[PDB]
Parts: C-alpha cells; structure tokens; sequence
DNA sequence: ATACAACCTACTACCT
C-alpha cells in the first residue's frame, strides 16, 4: 500500500520533501530514499523488494536531472516490470515538474 | 599369494588431436573429428510415435542431467557437443496406420505375425528411398511396445487377443542390406517413459536419473549412424591388424549351420582408425562343431590379408585372432598356409566362464579396472569390469568378472596382449559409456553374426557397421 | 543521420526484418536493426532511443 | 582481479544466482568498474535458466541486454564469440591443449 | 547309448 517516489537524489529534492510530506499528511504512506535519516546496508535489494512486494503505484518525479540517471531508469524498469505483472495500467504516474 | 599386475587406462583421440580416457567428456570438451553438417531424418510410425520423437528430438538440445554429474556426466545438447544439427523441421514422415498394425499383430504364427510387421515396415522404407525426392541420413523406426512384446522367437500371444528369424529387430535389418540404409530402432517407451505406467501409477522403466545418459547414448548412436567419427583410439601400433571370429548356429535351414562372421581392425596411413567387418559368413555342416574347415580358414585369411594390403599397401606384420573358442590344429595349420613369411599369426582365446572372484577385504567397493593376473606366458586374467575412479563408481553390479585371456596359437608377449584388449574396449560406437568388458573386435563381430544369420538371401553384405548395429 | 531503423515484433518479424535489412545494405544503405547490431550487455532500450 | 584485471564481466543468470549475496557483491563491483572504465558493455548477463522468468532479474541486470542460453548452449556460444570479437575482446591463438 | 570332464550356444529376467 507504499507510494513510491523516485527523483534525482540531490537535485530535485526540494520539490520531493514538499510532496512526500504532504502526502503523509493527507493519510497516504510514502516510500523515498530522503524519508530515512539513516541508510541500511541493504540499499538497492531493499528497493527492488519494495517496489516488487509493496508499492501500489510509482511517482516518478520528471525533470532534467532525473530524465537519464541511472537508479531513476532502473527503477523505472522494474516498476514497468512489476505494472506488467500487476496488470495495472497506470501503475507508473510521472509528474513533469522542470520546465 | 599371487602378485597382480596394473595396466595403465587406455586413452582415445578426439578433435584437435586431444587425448582423453572418458568418451562423454572428450566429446563434451573437444568434440568429433569428423564434421557433419546435419542430420536429416525419416520418422516411421503411427501419429503418436511422430509426436513422441518429435517432443524427444526437442528435448535433446537443451542441456540434461542427471542424478550425479560426477559418476554420469551431463549432457549439454546434441549441438553443443556434436557441433550439427540433428532438429525436429528435418524430419520426414511416412505414416503407418494402427489399424494396418493391428491387421497383422494379431496372428496365430509368430513367424508370419512378425514377417508381416516387418514387411510393412520395409515396404514404406524402401517406397520412400527410391520414390523420394528428399535425403535422409538415418531412418528411425519408432515401434508400439505390443510389437515389440509379441514379435519374440518365444513370445506367446494370448488366446483372447488372437526362412527368416522371429525376431522383430534382426530380421528388420537383415532385410534391409540390400538397399543400405542405415535405421535406428526406437521404442515408444523408451522416449516417452513417462506416460507408460504400471499397476502402481508409476513407469515401468525409470529415467529420472539417467536422462543424460540416455540422451549421451542416443545421440552418439545416431551421430555415428549418419557418418561421423566421435574417437578413436590413440596407441595402437602400426602393421597389426586385429581379427574377432564369432560363430552362430543357423535355424533357418533344415540343417543347423554354424556360421562365422569376423570383426576386422587397423591403421591406416592417414592415422585413422579403420574398424568394420568381415562377412560371407564361413558355414559349417557339422552341428556342435565351431572350428572352420581348411578351405574357409583360407579364405577368411585370404580375404583379410587382401583387404589389408589394399588399404594400406602391404601385407601386416602381426595378425591377432580375437575369439570366443579355442583353434585347432587343422584350422590354424590350414591359416599358416595363407600367410607370407613376414606376418605372424597369433591366436587369442577370450574366454568370461572362469569363475574366479577377488574381494576387497575392507570396503564397500570392488577391484579397480586394469588389474591383471599373469597364470604363465600364455595365460592371464583380466578385469575390464571394475572400480573406475574417473567416476568413482563400479561399471559392474556385484561383483565384477574377469576375462580368462590365453594366446592359444604363436608367440606374443601376454601384457602386450591384455594392453591391446583393454585398449579395444574402448571403440564401442553402440553406447557411450566408459569402457566396456568385452572387446569391440568380439562384440561388433556377434552384432554382425546376429544379423547375417537372421534371413538366408544375403549374398555380398556391406561392411559398414551403421547397416549392422 | 545515415541509420535506417527498422521496427518490429522481435521473435515473429525476424525472417522479412533479416531479408530487407540484409537487402538494404546490399545496395549501400546504411541499417540499423535490433537482431544484427544491438550489442550484448548493453542497455538496450537506451540505446534504441539514442 | 575485477578492479584491475578483468575486460569483461560475465554473469550466470538463474534462479540460484538471482539473489546470492556474493554474486550481488561481485556485481555491485563490477558496476563500480564499469562506470570507472566508461565501458558500457563490461557486464555481460548469461541467461541460462528457463524457470527465472525475464520479469524477476534483479536490479542491476534488468536494464541489461542478455544472452539466452535457455533454448541452446551452442547458439549461446556462438552469440558470445560474436560479440567478443565484435567488441575486440583480447585474445590469443586457439589452443586446445591449455583446456585439457 | 550310459557315466564323467572340458568346452560351446540360444533365450529370458532384473538394475541403472
Ligand atoms: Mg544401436
């Protein structure tokens, strides 16, 4: 039942806080990498399990920085993999927020 | 207490000229010396046997194991190994009805039951290599397992369902020689042991953990049959040529004959190994005698004298005669005749009625394969079947035995001889499998005898073992 | 911008796909095709859209 | 030996080695490499299993262009030999005696 | 034609 937000780390973060702050107030529960002060040992499994097992739809922030960094595109891949398992549609929801 | 003698493992030759001891692995890592390009196929049967082979011949390409990789090694797709394609589009079928099986299955006479199956087989093979305009390389025969039960020599049809041999398979392919065509002959459950089940819910022959071995066997049969040349053996001398004599008795004729057909092998100038077989098979009118007369032993030895020297250019310098019974004075008198001064005549008696057993006092395993026991100058024993510890396992069941091998006739050196017998049992080309008991000479000899005497109307036989095994 | 890209079902298309494009470069053209110049352990996607 | 020796990087993709913990390290490494080396095609994933479908590779093969070793070992050979010399992998003469 | 010893083949049955 996660919301999955997936950004460029350290670029598009201000519009990211706002965003998954205002979702968590509104009742909904947000997955993002900012959200966790202190990171595990397990970074990239975590978020493959996580994607995979617990999010039901995946937010992904489009910009100019996020448009081809490497975790945003695999990310992607296995969001698009896992919409195709789901058979939702709309699985994957970008938001265009760079001009 | 007796001293027993090691003989160091023989090793065959594969592609790049690389030596090894295990034909499976050979094949895997290095691969054939010859280069086929493809096999094309001809399929026999009803639409389930076409279905069957089809779903097995999709099967083989994709890598199979087994149980344990170390005693049986895996087998990694007939391409992979082979390096031809041997697929499913190239085959062509020639569709035989169930009814039309069953008009001629369900008969008083075994004899005519059988002679009708194996009419009906034939008619089709023969119909389809001169009326065809398409090439096959091997035709395999796919049989229902009611054929197989009820064509037996002493099989027994019940009452409720109601020349040449009895025998579904040898008569099958001794009435083939006239047209050479080599066949492999399949049954059903053999590539379909899963949907044949017993009383139990279980197959009747399980599979499960010997998938790649037989996958390794069938694939080397069928490779062989279409032209190829997986090994050869690796130290063999040149000037010899190795001779097996194999004596069968003959029911076709009112009066029993004992036919004798041979095994022939050597070296050629271009160091590859010519191994085939020596046919007409020389008959005798005495029954319970198995010694040629004078004037066959002469044309047997003529004849391979005669094939040698044309193959090679000049008469051996050794000839070793590999057989199951032990010659006689007249015969190997009348033997002598025919060879020149420079070639020596040996005769080799290989013999497994002796009963002699040898048990490891502390384990669970059995005696290691090479050993030998040197009787005298002209006697030993020697265990082919044993404790391998390539594949740390026993090629016997219980208790291996062991062959009683005596030079006969002439002077050779005993360890000379046990090396050359441990090495030919290595050239079997029926099966992949580590090295055999019995030597090729001997067994592929009988192969040909079992054949030759099946049908009566074979004048000049090929000598060629794909038409044979 | 010489490429000529030829788009296809992968596995369904492949015989006509191998005929034109194998055609097309017998007579100069210059062809781009997923079956005879994607490279292996290469981010296929991509490098179709680059 | 990946840091400084390896020009390729071959991986065994099955079910076993999906999620093995030092199969990840090795590939977490490799991918250091191959960002370093800007060799966009070090890691090269094998496809040798049928039960792993394509839809559960892990995350840092999924993006990858595979080699299918499912349906032929010989045609995966083959594909591999391709592109070796397609991307001018370093190689000797062919020699059979150093395999035996 | 009986007794024996020393060799011979044909035809199945079961294991992996
Ligand atoms: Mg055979």
């Amino acid at each position: 039942n996660k919301i999955f937000i997936s950004h460029a780390t350290p670029d598009d973060n201000d519009f990211t806080r706002w965003l998954a702050l205002k979702l968590i107030g509104l009742g909904y529960e947000v997955w993002c990498d900012i959200l966790f002060l202190d990171k595990g040992v397990d970074f990239w499994s975590n978020i493959e399990k996580v994607i995979r097992e617990d999010t039901c739809k995946f937010l992904l922030v489009s910009s100019s920085y996020s448009n081809q960094r490497e975790g945003v595109l695999k990310e992607l891949a296995v969001a698009a993999k896992v919409k195709k398992q789901l058979k939702d549609d709309k699985f994957i929801i970008p938001l265009a927020i760079d001009e | 207490m007796k001293e027993l003698i090691y003989i160091e493992e023989p090793k065959i030759l594969f592609a790049h000229g690389q030596k090894c001891t295990d034909a499976r692995d050979g094949l895997a890592l290095f691969g054939p010396l010859n280069n086929l390009y493809g096999i094309k196929s001809g399929v026999i049967g009803t639409k389930q046997g076409l279905k069957i082979f089809r779903d097995y011949l999709d099967h083989i390409q994709k890598p199979i194991y087994n149980s344990n990789s170390i005693t049986r090694p895996m087998f990694p797709g007939f391409e992979a190994v082979f390096d031809c394609k041997w697929e499913s589009t190239g085959i062509t079928f020639k569709e035989v009805t169930n009814e039309d099986i069953g008009k001629f299955l369900y008969n008083s006479s075994t004899h005519k039951r059988t002679y009708d199956l194996v009419s009906l087989f034939i008619d089709k093979i023969i119909s389809a290599n001169k009326n065809e305009d398409e090439n096959v390389d091997v035709w395999f025969v796919i049989v229902p397992d009611e054929i197989y039960k009820y064509c037996r020599p002493n099989s027994v049809l019940p009452k409720e369902m109601v020349n040449y041999d009895a025998q579904f398979h040898d008569q099958f392919k001794a009435r083939l020689l006239k047209h050479t065509i080599p066949t492999q002959i399949f049954r059903e459950s053999t590539l379909a042991w899963r949907d044949f089940k017993n009383a139990f819910g279980l197959p009747i022959r399980d599979f499960s953990k010997i998938e790649g071995h037989l996958a390794w066997t069938i694939s080397t049969a069928a490779f062989y049959k279409a032209g190829g040349k997986p090994w050869k053996l690796s130290d063999v001398r040149n000037g010899v040529c190795y001779l097996g004599l194999v004596y069968k008795k003959v029911e076709k004729s009112k009066n029993p004959r004992n036919a004798c057909c041979a095994a022939q092998m050597f070296l050629d100038n271009g160091d590859g190994t010519v191994f085939k077989g020596e046919v007409g098979p020389w008959y005798n009118p005495k029954n319970g005698q198995y010694h040629l007369e004078p004037k066959e032993a002469k044309a047997l030895l003529s004849q391979s004298l005669q094939s040698y020297k044309e193959q090679i250019g000049e008469y051996p310098k050794e000839v070793f005669i590999h057989a199951k019974t032990r010659f006689n004075h007249q015969e190997w008198d009348a033997f002598l005749e025919v060879t020149p001064k420079e070639t020596n005549l040996v005769g080799v008696t290989i013999s497994k009625t002796k009963p002699l057993k040898l048990y490891k006092t502390e384990g669970d395993y059995t005696i290691l394969r090479g050993n030998a026991y040197v009787v005298n100058e002209r006697s030993a024993f020697l265990w082919t079947v044993g404790y391998v510890p390539k594949i740390q396992t026993a090629l016997s069941m219980e208790v291996p035995n062991p062959l009683f091998i005596e030079i006969n006739k002439g002077e050779a050196d005993i360890k000379q001889v046990l090396k050359d017998i441990l090495s030919l049992t290595k050239l079997n080309y029926n099966a992949c499998i580590f090295a055999d008991g019995e030597p090729v000479t001997l067994r592929f000899a009988d192969k040909i005898g079992e054949i030759l005497t099946a049908s009566t109307d074979i004048k000049t036989p090929p000598l060629a073992f794909k038409y044979y095994i | 911008r010489n490429k000529i890209f030829i788009s296809h079902a992968t596995p369904d298309d492949n015989d006509f796909t191998r005929w034109l494009a194998l055609k097309l470069i017998g007579l100069g053209y210059e062809v781009w095709c997923d079956i005879l110049f994607l490279d292996k352990g290469v981010d296929f996607w991509s490098n179709i859209e680059k | 030996v990946i840091r400084e020796d390896t020009c390729k990087f071959l991986l065994v993709s099955s079910s076993y080695s999906n999620q093995r913990e030092g199969v990840l390290k090795e590939l977490a490494v490799a991918a250091k490499v191959k960002k370093q080396l800007k060799d966009d095609k070090f890691i090269i994933p094998l496809a040798i299993d049928e039960q792993l479908s394509y839809d559960d590779i892990n995350i840092d093969i999924v993006r990858l262009n595979a080699i299918d070793f499912k349906m032929s070992w010989a045609r995966g050979l083959k594909d591999i030999l391709e592109a070796f010399e397609k991307q001018k992998v370093p190689k000797e003469v062919a020699d059979a005696s150093k395999s035996n």
